[PDB]
């Protein structure tokens, strides 16, 4: 299935701060009001090519989504706290981590990984810090791999909607950034999961694209809005005249 | 200063660019000092307001505020809106110098009108003064003190209005912010030509020599400052194209202070639309703002006609005015103001006979 | 040789950077290159087990400048994706195995850098060592040891450091130099490889938890955050301007004065005007028509004992007309006058061809 | 001094023309600016990329010159423009634009030739010697208002009469010298008085 991508995807593109400008960012972004692709969580955990990386939503709750695999690589984004490891991975065929559903503990607590079976040759690994264990906030999370130099992206927003994405505006503060120098040319999402019902969390899909796109920082240097140069007309007289 | 020497192998092309901007720059100065430089001495106005029911106190300096400058001056400041070599001079004139040309300029017409810009300021009333302009452009000077309290609201009411034309609307002063947003966005296009790489490995000349030996450095080096000197070429062609366009707009502002403010002008469309009375300069930034009072003729009524009138076989033509009729009588007016009076041989001119003129008309001369 | 009088152009002032600031993170998260030489047990030469380091701040030159080695067979400029640092111990002789010997066939074989050391010191057991396994051929039967041996049959604990330049970026990066922080003063400024030229001082502006340099419309560097700590710095342009100099000319006097236009005579009869740094000059009240305009109102001329006086130029002299509503002024006689006016017409004629300007008869 | 435009011209031409010349000493990047000397040392395969840093200097050079004077030609146009116009309207006629002929009242002008130039000798009238009188809009006579037909009524301090307007040359207040207009009661500042 598909919806529109209204508002959503936009970051920041550099570790730059400026104050009360228009900046316009030839960029690998989301097309505004797009139709992006979307799966369930039925469960959906099909192999996507991660083709000019990729985009991803989350309405989570108890953390449903918890890890991706990439390239061997993965963002497993479990219960503790963010893992992104690097090592050739033995995948396996239906990757995904395993999560006990209030199993007497009244609670979704994490107790299986079932991302791969062994590493051979690690590269790098990072550790993040803890967070909640919580759906009424949109997770989004952008991934780029450009001259090997990996990033990542993400925001935690409240929402007020149930299965589509809200009309409002928010930017993704980067959290990480790695030089793992690995070739990406396919993507698999992880998520919260023999004999199962996948937590309800609407989780999408949109294909990056190389495309114009003029920022508004506010005065705090905080984007606060956000226009296209291909999105119509309209839109690319704004970028044109930078207002 | 391994760019420098560089540079050096390209002669005097500098000297040239830095001779091409002082010239524009010295020019500004004199363009404001033609306009405003106008007047030889620095009239006041005096304390009493007594100008026959005209309050200029919307034009004229409020030393309330610390620039001593007027109502209208402020409004007009308030509408219009040193990084890698590139400096801003300061005018000669400072705004608050311009806003005392402005005062002297405007405190003699209202004093002495056309008299001070000729020699000597001659003091006059200003009601007797409009008379003057009045007869200036065809109509008796009657008018002007039969209608002295109808003028003089009608003045005080169009410069009311020019208030809010400008506080209400910002989109008033175009041709003074297009000026400003022109040089604005060319030394902004200027410093962000810096980023390019015109060709070369890198924008940034400390890449170019941490990255590379001096031989092959040099011809990446080389390839900068072609394009660096090339893009400071096109903004000295711009800004010698600008100036001479300003110029022309200046040297125009300098002429109509001279014809509309220091003088009464016949040239039509000149001095504002309609018959010109008075000009009365303000400064704006980087600019001038003229308010020309003009005369416009209203409610126009049909009338008959004639080239001459037949009395005793010999044809009477009007001495200064037009015959017209009622429809029964005839009459000699002032052409741009009915003011029907007898038609006697004082205001007529007898020349030849009755059957030579078309149109001739048989009434009788008093 | 002779300047008539006026306002001149003659150089460009600019406040060299009193140093160049150079300010890269603070250099933490040390590479564990610290304890892989001397770490409390070594294995054996064909066991060499891999100390690959990702992301480390090795600093080599104190391991290189340590002056307790054996033999560097190669550094902190360079950085690499890894360190495939081995660890073994030979014996003696079979150092110079290690290099681009039974050692070099059997046991290890190098296709970096190589660092050795006296491994009797902790290694050797007393009465005979024989922790170590020894691969004779390529097969492993037993090393030997004596504390009471020479040179060559000395073992040398030896590591192999292995940089990468594999396609991925480098990620193990020696430690850079930094210089400290100077405010209120023209300095080279150089964080994170944003080299330029700027006053710093202390900034207002609040920048995001992750964001690190500010930039102006212009794109250009305006306010930064230095790496080692969290504070925000303004960089403004470091001071500079043109200097031109008053002359009243030769003719007349050899005395001038110089204006630096733009500064605060804190940089550079010292006067302060809107227009730069007078100096030469002495400020009088008084106010006179304008000779050499300096700008901003401000104007300069030669007068009396001689000097060259700084001063608000007048517009004129302050007359106030006599009105009132029932007077008038009327002449009473007249002058004649004739005035200049000179307007350019023409130009001259000149005309000029390429090929005998560009090449020449070539 | 006072020819400081005309100067002003042959200095700026001749300053160009220099710098000009001057630019056929700088080497561009080659190894010499001697065309003869590049040619004489090295052969056609190496001398082209030597002589090709030449050509772009001197071309560029020569760039700069033509379009400085095209920019320089457009002003003396516009100033040839303002001569004649002058010529036309301030030698063969009288004009009323003020300060178009000189600070004054314009009377005649005369051209005189200079070397690529112009001048103009204004011939103006300045009014001097001014003279406090008390003045009137008009003066009530037998209930009805007299205006001057062409003047302007001053009063000695006892006696009224009418000058012209910028030369003091009293007259008495006749019928002659002034038009009636409706009754002495809407123009303010009307004094009374008798006129001849
Ligand atoms: C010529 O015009 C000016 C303004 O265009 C006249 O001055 C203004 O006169 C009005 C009416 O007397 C003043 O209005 C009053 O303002 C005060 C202060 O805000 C307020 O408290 C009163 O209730 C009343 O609204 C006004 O302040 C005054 N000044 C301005 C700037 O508008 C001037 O009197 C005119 N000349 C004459 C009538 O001879
Ligand atoms: C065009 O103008 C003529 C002259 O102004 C007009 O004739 C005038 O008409 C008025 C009334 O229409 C006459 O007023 C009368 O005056 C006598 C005094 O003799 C008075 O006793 C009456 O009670 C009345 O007010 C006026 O006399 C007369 N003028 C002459 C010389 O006969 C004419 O009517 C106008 N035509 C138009 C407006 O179409
Ligand atoms: C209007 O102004 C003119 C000057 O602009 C007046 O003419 C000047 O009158 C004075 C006094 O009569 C002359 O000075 C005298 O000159 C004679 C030489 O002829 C000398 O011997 C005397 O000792 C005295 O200095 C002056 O020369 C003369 N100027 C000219 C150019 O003729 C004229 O009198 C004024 N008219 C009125 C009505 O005030
Ligand atoms: C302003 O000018 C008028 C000009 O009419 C002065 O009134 C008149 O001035 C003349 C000239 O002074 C007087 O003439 C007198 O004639 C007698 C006899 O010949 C002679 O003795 C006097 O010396 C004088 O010349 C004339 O009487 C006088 N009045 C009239 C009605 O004509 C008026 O006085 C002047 N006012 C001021 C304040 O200057
Ligand atoms: C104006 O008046 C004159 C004379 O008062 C008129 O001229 C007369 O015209 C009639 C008929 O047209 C002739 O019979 C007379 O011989 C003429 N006399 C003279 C002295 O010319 C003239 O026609 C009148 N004009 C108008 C327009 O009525
Ligand atoms: C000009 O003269 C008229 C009359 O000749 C003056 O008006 C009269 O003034 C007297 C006394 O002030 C009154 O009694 C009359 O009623 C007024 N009207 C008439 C028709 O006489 C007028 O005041 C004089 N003006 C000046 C400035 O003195
Ligand atoms: C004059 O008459 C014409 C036609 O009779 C009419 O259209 C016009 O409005 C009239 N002019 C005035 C001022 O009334
Ligand atoms: C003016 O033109 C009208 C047009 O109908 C004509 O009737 C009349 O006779 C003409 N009069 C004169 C004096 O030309
Ligand atoms: C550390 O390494 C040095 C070699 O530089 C060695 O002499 C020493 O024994 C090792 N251990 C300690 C505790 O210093
Ligand atoms: C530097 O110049 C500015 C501009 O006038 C002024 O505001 C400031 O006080 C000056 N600072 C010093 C230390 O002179
Ligand atoms: C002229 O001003 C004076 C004093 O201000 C006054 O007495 C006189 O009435 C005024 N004249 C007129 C005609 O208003």
């Amino acid at each position: 299935a598909y919806t529109n991508s209204f508002t959503r995807g936009v970051y920041y593109p550099d570790k730059v701060f400026r104050s009360s400008v228009l900046h316009s960012t030839q960029d690998l972004f989301l097309p505004f009001f797009s139709n992006v692709t979307w799966f369930h969580a039925r469960f959906d955990n099909p192999v996507l090519p991660f083709n000019d990386g990729v985009y991803f939503a989350s309405t989570e709750k108890s953390n449903i989504i918890r890890g991706w695999i990439f390239g061997s690589l993965l963002i497993v984004n479990n219960a503790t706290n963010v893992v992104i490891k690097v090592c050739e991975f033995q995948f396996c065929n239906d990757p995904f981590l395993g999560v006990y559903y209030h199993k007497n503990n009244k609670s979704w607590m994490e107790s299986e990984f079932r991302v791969y079976s062994s590493a051979n040759n690690c590269t790098f690994e990072y550790v993040s810090q803890p967070f909640l264990m919580d759906f009424k906030n949109l997770r989004e999370f952008v991934f780029k791999n450009i001259d090997g130099y990996f990033k990542i992206y993400s925001k935690h927003t409240p929402i007020n909607l149930v299965r589509d994405l809200p009309q409002g505006f928010s930017a993704l503060e980067p959290l990480v950034d790695l030089p793992i120098g690995i070739n990406i040319t396919r993507f698999q999402t992880l998520l919260a999961l023999s004999g199962w019902t996948a937590g309800a969390a609407a989780y999408y899909v949109g294909y990056l694209q190389p495309r114009t796109f003029l920022l508004k920082y506010n005065e705090n240097g905080t984007i606060t809005d956000a226009v296209d140069c291909a999105l119509d007309p309209l839109s690319e007289t704004k970028c044109t005249l930078k207002s | 200063t391994e760019c420098s020497n560089l540079l050096l192998q390209y002669g005097s092309f500098c000297t040239q660019l830095n001779r091409a901007l002082t010239g524009i720059a010295v020019e500004q100065d004199k363009n404001t000092q033609e306009v405003f430089a106008q007047v030889k001495q620095i009239y006041k106005t005096p304390p009493i307001k007594d100008f026959g029911g005209f309050n200029f106190s919307q034009i004229l300096p409020d030393p309330s505020k610390p620039s001593k400058r007027s109502f209208i001056e402020d409004l007009l400041f308030n509408k219009v809106t040193k990084f890698n070599g590139l400096t801003v001079l300061p005018p000669l004139l400072t705004d608050e110098m311009i806003a005392q040309y402005t005062s002297a300029l405007l405190a003699g017409t209202i004093t002495s009108g056309w008299t001070f810009g000729a020699g000597a300021a001659l003091q006059i009333p200003f009601a007797m003064q409009m008379a003057y302009r009045f007869n200036g452009i065809g109509v008796t000077q009657n008018v002007l003190y039969e209608n002295q309290k109808l003028i003089a609201n009608q003045f005080n009411s169009a410069i009311g209005k020019i208030q809010d034309s400008l506080s209400s609307t910002a989109s008033a002063l175009g041709k003074l912010q297009d000026v400003v947003n022109q040089n604005a966005q060319a030394l902004n296009t200027l410093v962000k030509q810096l980023s390019s790489n015109f060709g070369a490995i890198s924008s940034v000349l400390n890449d170019i020599l941490s990255r590379l030996d001096p031989p092959e450095a040099e011809v990446q080096i080389d390839r900068l400052i072609t394009g660096r000197l090339q893009s400071l070429q096109t903004y000295v062609t711009q800004q010698l194209i600008r100036a001479a366009e300003i110029r022309a707009s200046a040297n125009l502002a300098a002429t109509k202070m001279s014809e509309c403010v220091l003088g009464q002008s016949k040239r039509v469309d000149f001095c504002g639309k309609g018959y010109h009375l008075m000009s009365f300069p303000q400064s704006a930034p980087h600019g001038v703002v003229f308010l020309h009072v003009t005369y416009v003729p209203a409610q126009e009524k049909n009338f008959t006609t004639a080239p001459a009138i037949c009395h005793d076989g010999k044809a009477h033509f009007p001495r200064e005015g037009v015959f017209v009729s009622n429809g029964t009588h005839w009459f000699v007016t002032q052409r741009n103001f009915y003011e029907p009076q007898i038609i006697t041989t004082d205001n007529t001119f007898v020349s030849g006979n009755c059957d030579v003129v078309i149109g001739i008309v048989n009434n009788t001369v008093y | 040789f002779t300047v008539e009088k006026g306002i001149y152009q003659t150089s460009n002032f600019r406040v060299q950077p009193t140093e160049s600031i150079v300010r890269f993170p603070n250099i933490t998260n040390l590479c564990p290159f610290g304890e892989v030489f001397n770490a409390t047990r070594f294995a054996s030469v064909y066991a060499w087990n891999r100390k690959r380091i990702s992301n480390c701040v090795a600093d080599y030159s104190v391991l290189y400048n340590s002056a307790s080695f054996s033999t560097f067979k190669c550094l902190n400029d360079l950085c690499f994706t890894n360190v495939y640092a081995d660890s073994f111990v030979i014996r003696g002789d079979e150092v110079r195995q290690i290099a681009p010997g039974k050692i070099a066939d059997y046991n290890y074989k190098l296709p970096g850098c190589v660092i050795a050391w006296n491994s009797n010191n902790l290694d050797s057991k007393v009465g005979g060592n024989y922790n170590y396994l020894y691969r004779l051929f390529r097969p492993l039967q037993s090393y030997g040891f004596q504390p009471t041996n020479g040179v060559g049959y000395q073992p040398y604990r030896v590591v192999v450091l292995s940089f990468e330049l594999l396609h991925a970026p480098a990620t193990v990066c020696g430690p850079k130099k930094s210089t400290n922080l100077v405010k209120n003063k023209c300095v080279n400024f150089n964080f994170n490889g944003l080299t330029g030229t700027g006053v710093l001082t202390e900034s207002n502006k609040k920048f995001l938890p992750f964001q690190q340099f500010g930039r102006d419309i212009a794109d250009t560097t305006d306010a930064v955050r230095d790496p080692q700590t969290l504070e925000i710095l303004d960089i403004t342009p470091c001071s500079f301007g043109g200097v031109s100099v008053i002359t009243p000319g030769t003719n007349t006097s050899n005395q001038v004065a110089v204006l630096y236009q733009g500064v605060n005579c804190t940089e550079v009869n010292v006067f302060q005007t809107r227009a730069g740094c007078l100096i030469g000059a002495e400020h009088v009240n008084n106010s006179y028509e304008c000779d050499i305009p300096i700008g901003a109102g401000i104007c300069a001329s030669y007068q009396t004992s001689q000097s060259i006086i700084a001063y608000t130029m007048s517009l004129g002299a302050e007359n106030s007309v006599a009105y009132s509503n029932n007077s008038i002024a009327i002449p009473t006689n007249f002058t004649i006058s004739v005035t200049t006016e000179i307007l350019p017409v023409s130009m001259t004629k000149t005309s000029v061809d390429c090929t005998m300007y560009i090449c020449g008869d070539s």
